Parts: C-alpha cells; sequence; structure tokens
RNA sequence: CGAGUGGCUUGCUACCUCGAUGUCGGUUCCCUCCAUCCUGCCCGUGCAGAAGCGGGCAAGGGUGAGGUUGUUCGCCUAUUAAAGGAGGUCGUGAGCUGGGUUUAGACCGUCGUGAGACAGGUCGGCUGCUAUCUACUGGGUGUGUAGGUGUCUGACAAGAACGACCGUAUAGUACGAGAGGAACUACGGUUGGUGGCCACUGGUGUACCGGUUGUUCGAGAGAGCACGUGCCGGGUAGCCACGCCACACGGGGUAAGAGCUGAACGCAUCUAAGCUCGAAACCCACUUGGAAAAGAGACACCGCCGAGGUCCCGCGUACAAGACGCGGUCGAUAGACUCGGGGUGUGCGCGUCGAGGUAACGAGACGUUAAGCCCACGAGCACUAACAGACCAA
RNA sequence: GGUCUUAAGGUAGCGUAGUACCUUGCCGCAUCAGUAGCGGCUUGCAUGAAUGGAUUAACCAGAGCUUCACUGUCCCAACGUUGGGCCCGGUGAACUGUACAUUCCAGUGCGGAGUCUGGAGACACCCAGGGGGAAGCGAAGACCCUAUGGA
RNA sequence: GCGAAAGCCAAGGCCUGUCGGGAGCAACCAACGUUAGGGAAUUCGGCAAGUUAGUCCCGUACCUUCGGAAGAAGGGAUGCC
RNA sequence: GUGGAAGUCUGUUAGAGUUGGUGUCCUACAAUACCCUCUCGUGAUCUAUGUGUAGGGGUGAAAGGCCCAUCGAGUCCGGCA
C-alpha cells in the first residue's frame, strides 16, 4: 500500500545556498505602537551556560519555583546610529530618499565605509520634511554599525553595518526622535531598546557545514537492511519518476548546508547586564572571556561563537511580557569537562 | 548538593540521580563517577575523590 | 493528559519486555501499544514513564498469562529530565497493571515509583510504597 | 427500467516496438487527482443530551505500527482524530532487492508406449556500463546594465511552517424520569512535521591518561609489534540526538450555508441589481531567495591620478577547485613560554612494610605524590612569524 | 448395484503430503494477532508397497518452524579509522558519435517528440554531485509466430 | 603453546605486491571501530554482524541400531608471588 | 588397566574442496579474480611424472558432464562461391 509520510525537510528555507551577507537582514519590522524608538540592536555570540530562575509564568503550576534554563551569552556593547535614512512611497514600492549623517565617527569606521568629509545634513533634513509635507514619506530607518573593537574576544575591528527601522508615535515625532539620536553621535545601547523579560526575534547566519549529503541536509533515510550493504548507504532511491522526464527541484539532493540566514522567533531576554557575571571558568571555548555589556538569551541562537546576531522586538509574540525575571543563579562552571 | 560518590559539590542544573532496586537514591555529579561505581570501585579507594581526601 | 512535570525520553517500544510492579500475579509484561500515540512511517511506537500502555502478560500465573490488559509505566532505565535540570533513571523498566478507571488491578506496588507518575495516576500513586 | 461519467480491473482489437522500451511484489524519493477516511465550516435527522446516521463545501495537513503470505489483494491484533482511494511506462532495477515469475539440475502427483508434458506442487539456481547531451541540487568565471565603497528596494519565486490530539477549569453544569452527559472561552501538556543550537543528559572521541596479556630491545627504566587502538578502564574539545530552543494571532475576499433589503409577479421571495456574515481551503500577515526585473533599480559618501580592488603575508566565524570572512607592527592573526581552565588517577627513584626463604631472592602495600603524564580551549605576553613588495584601476 | 469396461478393483501402512484442485479445509497448540510450523481429523482433484510402503538412531555448507542467548537487522542514526574521492606534477586509454541541440508545459504525429504546432522560459562558460530523461550504452529478442530452416 | 596454530623475533631476503605532491583531508564509496534506551519491531528469511570460546572439576535429558546421543544442557575454577 | 581399531571426531599442519556474503571486481589484477565465511583433511584421500582410450568415437559415482577459453556430437582444412 505504501504508507504515507511527510516530505523530508522544508521547502521554505530555500534555495539552500550560501548567504550573501554574513550580517543578517530583517525583512520585517515591529508595528508602530509605543513611543518612537529604534527597532533593533546587535551583538556577538559568545556561548552557553545555564541560569536558575523563578517560575515567572502565572499559569504554571510551578510559578514561583526554582527552574533551570539554558542560556546563550551574547556580548551587546553600545552601537552607533551614524545616519538617518529616509524612504519615499512610489508606484514601485519604497525607495531611499536621502540621508542625514554626522561628523563624529568611530576611529575605525573607515575600515568599511568611505566616511563622509563633506555632507549637507540640513538640506537632507529639508528634503525629508518637504516629502513628509507632501505626504510621500515612507518609514524611517537608521544606518547602524557595531564596535567589534569593544569586544576583545572578537578579532574583527572592521565594524558590521546594518540598517534598523525606527517606529514611533507619529511620523513627525519619530522623525525628530531619529534626528536627535543621530545628531549626538548615534551612541545607544541594549538598555535603550530592550528590557529583560521581553521577547525578541534573533536573526543570524547559521554555522556553515559545507557540502553535505541528503541524509544530513534534508533528513532522508540511510539505506536500510540488505540495501545498506549493496554499494549505496546514503543516497536516495531515485531522482524522480520516469515522467515527467526531468529532476524536480523538490527532490532532496546534496549541496551547501549551513551558513544560511535564519530569523528565529520569540526569544525571551532573560537578563541584560554588564561585567563578567556570565563568563565561564577556563573561558568560553573558542571564544574568550566576557566582561562588558551583555545579553542573556533563552535557549539557542543561530550561528557559531563570534558571529554577529541581530535583535528585534518579536513581531509575532505568543505571550505577554513578564518583565525582569528573578535570576537566582548563573553557572560559571567551566565548559571543558 | 553533594555527589553521593566522590563528595564534591554538584553544580546545580547538572548531574544524574540513579534510583536503586530497593528504592535507594544516589546522586552523581558526572558520568566519570557513575562509571567508576559500576566498576564496583568504592570512592574511598580512589585518591582523586574528595571522599578519600 | 496532565503535564508530567518532567521531560521524558521514551525508553520503551512496542514489543518490549518489562517488569510488572505489583502483586497481581503478573511478573513479565510485553508492551503492545501506547495510549493516544500515533507514530510515523517506519518508526516503532515508543513508550516511557507516565504513559498508559496496552500490554500482554508474558510471564506469571497461568490464569493471568496471555491476558491483554492496560497498564502504566512506573519506572524506566532511560533518564528523564526534571525542572531543576537533573536527570533521573531507574534500575529497570516497570509498569503496574491498571483497570478502566486507572485503579491498580493489584493491592501492592513492588519497588519505587517516579513522583511524576503521581500527578497523573492518583490511585496508583496512593498505593505506592516508595515515591522518588 | 432508463441516461451517463471515468479509464483503476477484465475482455476485445492488433495501431506502435521483435537490429530487446529489462514484466511481479517490495523498497526509497518526488509531484499530482478527488469520487473526502480524519481534520475545518455547514444541511437534514426516525436531531433531548452524549453517541450516531445521511448529505454539502473543501485536497491545507494527516492517513501510522505489527502476525501469516513473494504476494497485490486480503485475513487478523493492538493503537488511532483517521489509520481514504487513485494517476505518474500497473512512477521508480544506467537506485536497491530478487521472495516470486522464467532457462539449464532434481523430486512428487497426473498424463503419455516413449522422448516428454501440466497457469500443478516443490528444493537449488547470475543482476553489466568510467555520463557526451539534457534535467536538477550546490559551487565558480566572464560578459551586459556603464569608477568605487557601504546600505537598501522588491518585480517575482519557495513554504505546511505548521498539522493534530489529550487533559483542566467551564461542569457533574445545560439537556435528561434516570442512566448518562455537552459547549463558548481560558489554560497546561503530547504527537507529527519544521528550522536552529550544544549550558544540560547521551554517543563518539585509533587527541590523551591508566591497567594489563604475548614477544623483542640483557634486567630495570623506557619502548615497538599484535591492522591499520593487542585487549580492557576513563575521556577534553568538536561533531552529534536519544539532548535543548523556537515555529501565532489577526485582518481581507469567498465556497457550502445562515440571513438582510428587494423586484420581476401590488403578495411572497437570501438574488435578479444591492447588502451582512461565513471553511483547516484563497489573499495578506510571517520565514527564505531575489538587480540579469533588457523599464537590467534606489540612496549616501569616496574617487577619476587616484577611490577602491587583486596578488602577497599571518589565519579562519568559511571552505572539495574556485568562493567567503578576519588580521597584517598605528598589530594579539598564528606559534613559542607562563598562567587559567580541563583529561587521567598518584610517576622515576629512594625509604619503610612484606607471605616466606640460611641466603639470594620476593608478588605486592604505605610514604614521598591531588603526584607523574597530557590537552584540538581561554588569558597574559610582540619573544618568533604577519616581512619585502608586486599589480590593476575611470 | 445388494455385476460392467479391461485382468484385478487398493490389502499393511501413510494421508490437506515436496503428492490435496476446492484451500488460509476443520479442531487444537503457539502469538496481542501465525495463508507459516507442529499434532489430530481426513471421503486421498490425482497416496500405497523393491515404479518399493511405513518408519528410523547416527550424519548433513540440504528444505520449513519455535525458544534462550546475542546484537546497529530495525526504531534512527552519530562519531571515528584506513584507502579512495577533491587540488597539484608526471603518465594516459576506452565506450560512444546522421545532423542540429538552453529547455519546460501542452498539443499533434505510425497511437511513447530536445527538433512538428502553440505558448512559457532561456546571457555565455566552467567545477562538483546523485543518475529523472535521451523509450541512454551494451547484444540483428532467448518469449511468440513465420520458413515446404537446422540439430 | 597440544601444535608444522596465533602472535613477537632471529638467520637470510626485501623496502619492486614499484608513480608521486598537497588539503583535519567536504559530499559520496570501499574496508572497519564504538554507539545510549529498546532488542528481530528489520527481512522472503536474523541475510549481515554479533554471542560462545582454550584447560580442569562437577554435572548431563528425549531418543538409540547400545556404538551413540555428549563438548547435550547447566554449575564452578583459571593471574602473579 | 592395558591395547589403539575407525571410508571416526576437532583441526586455515600440508594439501584438497568451494556454502553464504547474492560483498569487492564486473572497458577487471583475472575471457571465472580478491576477501571474509564454509567443507574434507588415514582415505572410494590428495599429488608429480610417465603412460593408455579420439570424434557418432572416448571418458563419464550420470550433470548431456568432460575430451587444450571449443561439446545435445572437438578442432583444422577441403567439398564451398
Ligand atoms: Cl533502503
Ligand atoms: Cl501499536
Ligand atoms: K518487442
Ligand atoms: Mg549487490
Ligand atoms: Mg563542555
Ligand atoms: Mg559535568
Ligand atoms: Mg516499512
Ligand atoms: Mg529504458
Ligand atoms: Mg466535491
Ligand atoms: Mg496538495
Ligand atoms: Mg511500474
Ligand atoms: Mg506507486
Ligand atoms: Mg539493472
Ligand atoms: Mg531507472
Ligand atoms: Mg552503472
Ligand atoms: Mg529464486
Ligand atoms: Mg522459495
Ligand atoms: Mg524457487
Ligand atoms: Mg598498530
Ligand atoms: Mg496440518
Ligand atoms: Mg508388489
Ligand atoms: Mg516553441
Ligand atoms: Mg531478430
Ligand atoms: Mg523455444
Ligand atoms: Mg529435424
Ligand atoms: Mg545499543
Ligand atoms: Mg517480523
Ligand atoms: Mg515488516
Ligand atoms: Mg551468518
Ligand atoms: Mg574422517
Ligand atoms: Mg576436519
Ligand atoms: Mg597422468
Ligand atoms: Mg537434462
Ligand atoms: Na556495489
Ligand atoms: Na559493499
Ligand atoms: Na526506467
Ligand atoms: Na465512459
Ligand atoms: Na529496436
Ligand atoms: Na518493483
Ligand atoms: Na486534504
Ligand atoms: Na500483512
Ligand atoms: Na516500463
Ligand atoms: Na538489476
Ligand atoms: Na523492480
Ligand atoms: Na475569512
Ligand atoms: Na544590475
Ligand atoms: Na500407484
Ligand atoms: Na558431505
Ligand atoms: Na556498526
Ligand atoms: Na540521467
Ligand atoms: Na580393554
Ligand atoms: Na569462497
Ligand atoms: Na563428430
Ligand atoms: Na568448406
Amino acid at each position: 500500500p505504501q504508507p504515507s509520510r511527510p516530505r523530508k525537510g522544508s521547502l521554505g528555507f530555500g534555495p539552500r545556498k550560501r548567504s550573501t551577507s554574513e550580517t543578517p537582514r530583517f525583512n520585517s519590522w515591529p508595528s508602530d505602537d509605543g513611543q518612537p524608538g529604534v527597532q533593533g540592536f546587535a551583538g556577538y555570540k559568545a556561548g552557553m551556560t545555564h541560569v536558575v530562575l523563578v517560575n515567572d509564568e502565572p499559569n504554571s503550576p510551578r510559578e514561583g519555583m526554582e527552574e533551570t534554563v539554558p542560556v546563550t551569552v551574547i556580548e551587546t556593547p553600545p552601537m552607533r546610529a551614524v545616519a538617518l535614512r529616509a524612504y519615499e512611497d512610489t508606484p514601485y514600492g519604497q525607495r531611499p530618499l536621502t540621508e542625514v549623517w554626522t561628523d563624529e565617527f568611530h576611529s575605525e569606521l573607515d575600515r568599511t565605509l568611505d566616511v563622509p568629509e563633506d555632507h549637507d545634513p540640513d538640506a537632507a533634513e529639508e528634503q525629508i520634511r518637504d516629502a513628509h509635507e507632501a505626504g510621500d514619506l515612507g518609514d524611517l530607518r537608521l544606518i547602524t554599525h557595531t564596535v567589534p573593537d569593544a569586544v576583545p574576544s572578537v578579532p574583527k575591528k572592521k565594524p558590521d553595518v546594518m540598517e534598523t527601522r525606527v517606529g514611533g508615535g507619529s511620523v513627525s515625532d519619530r522623525l525628530d526622535h531619529a534626528l536627535d539620536i543621530v545628531e549626538d553621535g548615534g551612541e545607544h545601547a541594549m538598555n535603550d531598546i530592550f528590557r529583560a523579560g521581553e521577547y525578541a526575534d534573533v536573526a543570524g547566519v547559521t554555522k556553515g557545514k559545507g557540502t553535505q549529503g541528503p541524509v544530513k541536509r534534508w533528513g532522508v533515510q540511510k539505506r536500510k537492511g540488505k540495501h545498506a550493504r549493496q554499494g549505496w548507504r546514503r543516497r536516495i532511491g531515485n531522482l524522480g519518476p520516469w515522467n515527467p522526464s526531468r529532476v524536480r527541484s523538490t527532490v532532496p539532493q546534496q549541496g551547501q548546508t549551513g551558513y544560511h540566514q535564519r530569523t528565529e522567533l520569540n526569544k525571551r531576554l532573560i537578563d541584560i547586564g554588564e561585567g563578567d557575571e556570565p563568563t565561564v571558568d577556563g573561558g568560553f571555548v573558542n571564544y574568550g572571556e566576557v566582561d562588558g555589556p551583555y545579553t542573556l538569551v533563552k535557549g539557542s541562537v543561530p550561528g557559531p561563537d563570534k558571529r554577529l546576531v541581530r535583535f528585534r522586538p518579536a513581531v509575532r509574540p505568543n505571550d505577554q511580557p513578564r518583565l525582569d525575571p528573578e535570576v537566582r543563579y548563573v553557572s560559571n562552571e567551566s565548559n571543558q569537562g | 548538593r553533594e555527589c553521593d560518590y566522590c563528595g564534591t559539590d554538584i553544580e546545580p542544573g547538572t548531574g544524574t540521580m540513579f534510583v536503586h532496586k530497593d528504592g535507594a537514591t544516589t546522586h552523581f555529579c558526572s558520568s566519570k563517577c557513575e562509571n567508576n561505581a559500576d566498576l564496583g570501585r568504592e570512592a574511598r579507594n580512589l585518591e582523586w575523590t574528595d571522599t578519600a581526601r | 493528559m496532565e503535564a508530567l512535570g518532567a521531560d521524558v525520553t521514551q525508553g520503551l517500544e512496542k514489543g518490549s519486555l518489562i517488569t510488572c510492579a505489583d502483586n497481581t500475579g503478573a511478573r513479565e509484561l510485553k508492551v503492545i501499544s501506547v495510549h493516544g500515540y500515533s507514530g510515523t512511517k517506519n518508526r516503532h511506537p515508543k513508550a516511557g514513564l507516565g504513559d498508559k500502555i496496552t500490554v500482554s502478560v508474558t510471564k506469571g500465573t497461568p490464569e493471568m498469562r496471555r491476558q491483554v490488559l492496560e497498564a502504566v509505566v512506573v519506572r524506566q532505565r532511560k533518564p528523564i529530565r526534571r525542572p531543576d535540570g537533573t536527570r533521573v533513571k531507574f534500575e529497570d523498566n516497570a509498569a503496574v497493571i491498571v483497570d478502566e478507571n486507572e485503579d491498580p488491578r493489584g493491592t501492592e506496588l513492588k519497588g519505587p515509583i517516579a513522583r511524576e507518575v503521581a500527578q497523573r495516576f492518583g490511585s496508583v500513586a496512593s498505593a505506592a510504597t516508595m515515591i522518588v
């Protein structure tokens, strides 16, 4: 009869090709609810350890009790909104209008950009306001970049640059909010955007694995029984029926696996601190020591240690926030042994 | 808690508790201990063991 | 059912021979099915602690032998994870024959029982000698 | 009784192939159909309730595990929300299998004078090929758009990214003589699928450390071989799953259906014009890809005698070539060294004890010694090596 | 039926048989469930006495079945080892080739088309892959029929 | 050591079972090791793999052509000084 | 107790054989190979050399097996265009 069975692997994360930017790019942003604010931040993955927590869930029969929870440590030092980009609404979607930059630049931002030497901030600002007057102003986002230098364990000094949306009350109000952030020096921090307890969406470029078989890549079976000894162990039965006489792209085949962007949904921010309270004895394997601004993320995060990961207020949360959870213990035990 | 085998403190959110036939309970801090036990060895006779120490 | 209050890695399969932790006259039990469980092509139906399984008596009193009854998984060799992170495993795998209302067919439960089993099967629990 | 639709079965035909289109069943992997088994929304009921029975829309998802048989089919068990059917050369042998079919050997029964025969049964009985083209999965080099860096846009494309069940409160309530026994809603968990991750458990770990057999290097010490670890005990990192994390709701328009207003037809009428609702289905939402979108895009800055890039050197968050990413003395990129953090499990030597033995000798025990040995990780540290320098470029 | 064909008319045994069409025969054992296996029954489509019958200790790379033990056969795969595979120097074939050839969906056609017709898609080249298609390559089909063929 | 067996080593012979260099050296394949819990659920069928194992002591069923079955089965021991 | 029989047992002694893997190979190392597995191994045994039997004839513990990669009638040349 041939029993039924779901297909192997999702056809939603394709094509399974190597990512274009190691730095993730959100294709979604939260809704314009609260007061004006930057809708995202970034850090650099460091590692894992567990934390003991007080059951924060009001519906848990264990609410108030001890509870061990896995946590991935992420160094989230301050970042810098170096300019405000404006978009206009056109018959072909949104298009970048202009940009308002600054003069105070991080000593090493030029390892990536051809830093500006002559820019007219006001004119840009004007152009934007005239577009808003005309009513063609599309959302507003800030060009942001990180300060790798600020993170010793991470070799790179060349900053990673990524655009982040600014959703606020009115457009006029948040437009201003934008300009103000920028004008200063763009300097902002995880505290300014997130609060321990809230849910965030963590994007990242997964750990690369090179070319792999379908078994690993799509999760197809290995030849079973007598079939496994005939000369085929990890190759599927066939590439398709006789007709249509062509191999469909839906059939699991070998290829690039890993080093793909993924936006993992609803990640609870256990704690946002600073210092070396989360670091492990011996140091974070293949990473280093943590002693500065950090975020503790519940569970796992895509990517290997040292990789840049991006945060964003969960766009589709299931639970209501349960602010500042009681941390009763953070394990610093060595990750070697 | 303490390892009912070697005697060192068992890092919270770690370890295994074996439940014996009779109903006795034995918390272990690591596989190393567990395994040395299954060999029939006693913590006292193992110099690395806090107990023996 | 009700949350077990612990994560389980089924240690049993359809066809597994376990111990009958009670005085019903049934010594050895053979798993035949798992209540409320549907698998997936080629996968053997798996059972673990706190699962109500269908069983058949392999060993015991002539009168109890070959009988197809219902039971509950009181102990297993494969570890299980409690909220505080610790793991818990037992010396063997055992189940206690139960009836329609989930009341132990027997009078006395031999050997210990996981606590988690309590939160699901009261009358079984309230019959336990030792509850870990 | 009458009219049909399908092209799964069978039969008929003899159009196609006999310079061969590898015949069953199964398996694996992919797509589809709807005449729908479950799941969603509905109608009727010989619809009190609960459980059903029949019917409508509907193919998003699911539709599983086993006992005999080569079997398909089917018979049977226990689970289940249900364990639907069919198409793809009765999908799938340049994929597998070879039980059966179907050669040569042999036996039995039947038939035959006999050779030998039987879609009767039975035991045994082989599975070739280095991929030219095309197709697709992934990876690169070029050209076009017409100097560079960084950030984007989004025509379109993929998705099931989610499907389903159990439990609790509702409630022993509505309903019902009683037996029995719901729901809306809110919660907790399971399962299957999906993507990721490795603190925890677990596996590996022919890195490592110890034990120990045989033999050889005279003994000792320290070693080699015993398949690519002699065997045994432990096991770091990493990789993993049996481990862990995450995977809506809600809008919009509809089907079946329930209605509103409403005429043809003064009445009536859910429809004819109009309108309000209403499916797990559709669109959006969400995730992934995506300037080669020939309307070949946008913005900011840098530059056209110089912006930027390639080669080079030290390396990897990358990797089959190629590609990608980081660092290069204005430096911690790699190694050495020392710490830290880890794995083993207490080194050589010497001292004491030691069943004994005249003595020689003596397996072994204790001390020195958390020792000895070892590390794919972290830190400190410019000591060594990231030097020298080449090239392209409007 | 209570002899007739053709001489006799199946005795001892064995029997759903490696012989039983009906057939998964019926009952039992065994299992959750057993077209299997074993035992009994047995009218045997179409058993049976040197065409030897029944039966049998020992023996068996002979056929079927059950149990204990065991286990990566499986659930469901992971990690590792060695040789390859990949890159480089050197050496250096074969198969195969009417032509053209970036195809895909349909249609049509000697009714199983990369080449016809209609549309869709498609910038060129290259590397690796597992083999969907070229009714892929290999063999003037062993099957079947035909020949006033052969043995 | 039972041994003309294994394994290790002499004497003697050889590095000519005659192409090399490089990538922690990917997918895939050939030989192979180890795999938690379960333990034949796999499959026509336990195919493949695994289990057992040398020696001594105890002990040994049905059946039988009295020869055998039998190393039945099962239980214990096993080093060094 | 002695004795030491056996188309006797174990047995990769030598040697002979070839059950399964339907593994490896399958333009091979090879026009029948490699590996593991498996059987026999004092006898109807295995083996070298010599020697006999020749084509409708041999030889055959019988498979239409074998008679120089040739067998339900060898090979060569001729009949033969
Ligand atoms: Cl298979
Ligand atoms: Cl089942
Ligand atoms: K034909
Ligand atoms: Mg094969
Ligand atoms: Mg660790
Ligand atoms: Mg530990
Ligand atoms: Mg199957
Ligand atoms: Mg073909
Ligand atoms: Mg319909
Ligand atoms: Mg569909
Ligand atoms: Mg077919
Ligand atoms: Mg099919
Ligand atoms: Mg073939
Ligand atoms: Mg094929
Ligand atoms: Mg081939
Ligand atoms: Mg056969
Ligand atoms: Mg057969
Ligand atoms: Mg046969
Ligand atoms: Mg060696
Ligand atoms: Mg019978
Ligand atoms: Mg006679
Ligand atoms: Mg055309
Ligand atoms: Mg012919
Ligand atoms: Mg013929
Ligand atoms: Mg003739
Ligand atoms: Mg195992
Ligand atoms: Mg079976
Ligand atoms: Mg099966
Ligand atoms: Mg075998
Ligand atoms: Mg003999
Ligand atoms: Mg022998
Ligand atoms: Mg001779
Ligand atoms: Mg013959
Ligand atoms: Na093969
Ligand atoms: Na093989
Ligand atoms: Na085919
Ligand atoms: Na018709
Ligand atoms: Na032909
Ligand atoms: Na087939
Ligand atoms: Na459907
Ligand atoms: Na069946
Ligand atoms: Na065909
Ligand atoms: Na084949
Ligand atoms: Na086939
Ligand atoms: Na709707
Ligand atoms: Na372009
Ligand atoms: Na006769
Ligand atoms: Na024989
Ligand atoms: Na294995
Ligand atoms: Na092909
Ligand atoms: Na005598
Ligand atoms: Na052989
Ligand atoms: Na002749
Ligand atoms: Na002639």
